[PDB]
């Protein structure tokens, strides 16, 4: 989330997470108004 | 079967979303619950006469 | 002779009244 | 282990009764199910050990009884359950 420089967008890129406890309380410390819209799983409780 | 919900466990959707869809889902899995059970009892009542 | 299973999803089976002793 | 508890493993809720496993899966086997496609045994993930799940006791319940008109004693059948166990 913090990187300096994404990548353009035909050419995105791709990132592989495991072994790793996930914490989405953070995720909330992105500029006021980010839209955090899911699809199968709500959002409220991701950290379950 | 899932009967188009997305999955076929009640505690797997009452975990996985909110409400406010939820309803949606578990209406969706009781009905086609319910239709397969009168079904079932009507097939039996005919076998029975 | 001749004549010929665990549901714990709430099917069940009752037993006849009429033994088949009785019916003998 | 062996009371009616609600269990959480990895994500999946349920309730009922967990008991020492003598099923003998492979070890890359993870879950298992059933005829009904339910998951009744399960491996730990903190300890790999086998649990069976079983579901708690229940049956049906119903009353024998006189005319209310001559009499008010009741006496109780539970259906298929020796009650030694209730």
């Amino acid at each position: 989330f913090n990187a300096t420089r994404f990548a353009s967008v035909y050419a995105w890129n791709r990132k592989r997470i495991s072994n790793c406890v996930a914490d989405y309380s953070v995720l909330y410390n992105l500029a006021p108004f980010f839209t955090f819209k899911c699809y199968g799983v709500s959002p409220t409780k991701l950290n379950d | 079967s899932k009967f188009g919900a997305i999955s076929s466990v009640l505690n797997d959707i009452f975990s996985r979303l909110d409400p406010p869809e939820a309803e949606v889902q578990i209406d969706r899995l009781i009905t086609g619950r319910l239709q397969s059970l009168q079904t079932y009892v009507t097939q039996q009542l005919i076998r029975a006469a | 002779n001749k004549v010929t299973a665990q549901k714990f999803k709430g099917l069940t089976v009752l037993p006849p009244l009429l033994t088949d002793e009785m019916i003998a | 282990k062996n009371k009616c508890v609600n269990f959480n493993f990895n994500g999946l809720k349920g309730t009922g009764v967990l008991t020492e496993s003598n099923k003998k899966f492979l070890p890359f086997q993870q879950f298992g199910r059933d005829i009904a496609d339910t998951t009744d045994a399960v491996r730990d993930p903190q300890t790999l050990e086998i649990l069976d799940i079983t579901p708690c006791s229940f049956g049906g319940v119903s009353v024998i009884t006189p005319g209310t008109n001559t009499s008010n004693q009741v006496a109780v059948l539970y259906q298929g359950v020796n009650c030694t166990e209730v």
